């Protein structure tokens, strides 16, 4: 067993390289993606922001949905920072929703466990929902906060 | 192609 072994790891890949959060589409439109950031940078940096993700129909956007007329190029954005916490930034032309609740555009919001963001509101048939999966590993790391010392 | 503004209840 040589080549087959390589395939086994293919399906069973060690997840948690440095993942911050995971975006999962429940409405079945966009493929699941994994948001990640540097722990050292997050732990060391506690001002302004560390690493933010942009989502939308734009190929530049960290998240590629498709091309919804209602949704904007970069419908929403997610920023990671604070004292070991995540933030959600809405950046849509029509607005970004959280569990049916519309939040203030370009506004910072505290992340939620298995939270969900709805977008494209205006038409019952033109709304798209997304789910946010927080990596428990990232949280556990912060709770322990390892020290970086040479030798 | 560009973003179109949806309706809004004032």
């Amino acid at each position: 067993a040589t080549q087959r072994f390589l395939i086994e790891k293919f399906s069973q890949e060690q997840i948690g390289e440095n993942i911050v959060c995971r975006v999962i589409c429940t409405t079945g439109q966009i493929p699941i993606r994994d948001l990640s950031a540097d722990i050292s940078q997050v732990l060391k940096e506690k001002r302004s922001i560390k690493k933010v993700w942009t989502f939308g129909r734009n190929p530049a956007c960290d998240y590629h949905l498709g091309n919804i007329s209602r949704l904007s190029n970069k419908h929403f954005q997610i920023l990671l920072g604070e004292d070991g916490n995540l933030l959600l930034n809405d950046i849509s032309t029509n607005g970004t929703w959280l569990n049916g609740q519309k939040v203030e555009k370009n506004s910072n919001q505290l992340l939620s466990q298995g939270d969900e963001i709805t977008v494209g509101v205006g038409v019952e048939s033109d709304i798209l929902s997304l789910v946010i999966f927080i990596n428990d590993k990232f949280k556990q790391c912060l709770e322990q906060n390892k020290v970086d010392r040479i030798r | 192609n560009i973003t179109q503004p949806t309706q809004q209840s004032t």
